[PDB]
């Protein structure tokens, strides 16, 4: 918990109308002990201390380049949306012998968001998803 | 930039959310990122947690999206913006900029701090994780392969001797071909750091600190993870071990003919293993 408390977890907001001016760790890998995929959602955790985002649901939620949809999986559970897009850069090179399946997200297929869309369940704002 | 700035004008509503990944050595990249978005959006925020931190100020930055006119309105903020990035210069302030550089400061300081603590405070700082109930959306833990191997401290070292028991009489049916029993030996190597690592409780912190310096050191020998004397009277069998090969054939067995290198991600599996250990995810 402390690695997003206030000397690490900071929300800086930016300055709006300034005029135009002319100017190795393995350590902290102890901690990303979950997800055998991707480990690269904790620095999305910080994103829900932030509640303008959270106040952003009722619309469609794109999504661009994952690759392995941990942040989207985290991000649909807590604010859900009705359509979900999303981007990978995937070359077509990349398929197994006599396959044939475009960009599919590892963690999101194991994800509660796609589980509940699969058995039809609707979410936490009472809708199916998409 | 471009490509971005047009797929975010076209795709967002008024009040939208446009979430970007950057980091802040690339200051070009932000200068231009500010630029394409800062006439079109309403609010502006940085913000960056302990895990971002590489020495290089890794931050997620989020614009708020007001009205935007029409594509002459969009040809027109995006022409400006390239004309503001020609002209080496950029809506960014003076005293944004170094109040932004004073957290990444003290943002580096103070993971320099967590990362440097001592062993119980990094025993202490590891079971207060926020992976238990907000990363649990479907998130499994990074278990090792052994994990899915078994069944089921001393009873584990049991298991390790049967182990090691089973693998030398492995090696002594292969003669009764040198780098396949290295092969052999380094995933014998392999599957006892991976029992190690389910052994590794909350409790026991000198295997801790010892894997952990194991990890970070590159290679690992089977001397480093049980003696060879402390092993042979842990044995069931050694006076024949001793009769056919011997303290020197077997001391050259245990270090030098496994000693199993690991890539970068590898080490980062196995930390990310005793990470899970020190947290209560293999003894229940």
């Amino acid at each position: 918990d402390q690695l997003t408390m206030k000397p690490a977890a900071f929300l800086h907001e930016l300055d709006l109308s300034a005029p135009a001016r002319y100017d190795d760790q393995l350590v902290r890998y102890l901690f990303r002990g979950v997800g055998t995929a991707s480990s690269s959602w904790y620095k999305a955790s910080h994103l829900l201390s932030v509640p303008e985002i959270r106040c952003a649901r009722h619309g469609n939620s794109l999504y661009l380049a994952e690759g392995s949809g941990a942040i989207m999986s985290l991000l649909e559970l807590h604010i859900p949306h009705e359509t979900i897009y999303y981007n990978t850069l995937f070359s077509n090179e990349m398929n197994p012998p006599q396959r044939h399946f475009g960009p599919t997200p590892t963690q999101f297929l194991n994800s509660v968001v796609y589980r509940n869309l699969q058995a039809e369940v609707p979410c936490k704002d009472g809708f199916v998803q998409e | 930039a471009t490509n971005l700035s047009l797929i975010a004008m076209h795709s967002v509503r008024e009040g939208g959310v446009v979430i970007v990944k950057i980091l802040y050595s690339m200051g070009y990249y932000f200068h231009l990122l500010v630029n394409l978005f800062t006439p079109c959006s309403v609010k502006g925020y940085v913000l960056s947690n302990g895990y971002a931190c590489r020495g290089d100020m890794e931050c997620y930055v989020v614009f708020v999206m007001g009205y935007l006119g029409g594509p002459t309105f969009v040809n027109e903020v995006v022409r400006m913006a390239k004309t503001l990035i020609q002209r080496h210069g950029t809506l960014l302030a003076k005293s944004d900029e170094t109040a932004l550089m004073a957290l990444f400061t003290s943002q580096k300081q103070r993971v320099d701090n967590i990362l440097s603590s001592p062993l119980p405070r990094l025993a202490k700082l590891l079971r207060r994780n926020i992976d238990t109930a907000l990363i649990e959306a479907g998130g499994q833990p990074v278990r090792p392969f052994c994990a899915e191997s078994l069944v089921n401290i001393t009873q584990t070292t049991q298991v390790i001797a049967s182990h090691i028991d089973t693998v030398i009489r492995s090696v002594i049916y292969m003669e009764a071909i040198d780098g396949k029993k290295r092969t052999s030996l380094k995933q014998c190597t392999r599957q006892i750091l991976e029992v190690t690592i389910l052994g590794l409780g909350p409790e026991d912190l000198n295997r801790v600190g010892d894997i952990i310096s194991l990890i970070l050191r590159g290679t690992i020998s089977l001397e480093d993870l049980i003696p060879l004397r402390t092993y042979l009277k842990m044995s069931t069998c050694p006076k024949y071990l001793k009769s056919v090969l011997g303290l020197t054939k077997l001391r050259e067995m245990f270090s030098d003919g496994s000693m199993l290198y690991l890539t970068r991600a590898q080490q980062k599996f196995y930390m990310k293993t005793v990470g899970n250990a020190v947290k209560g995810y293999y003894n229940s």
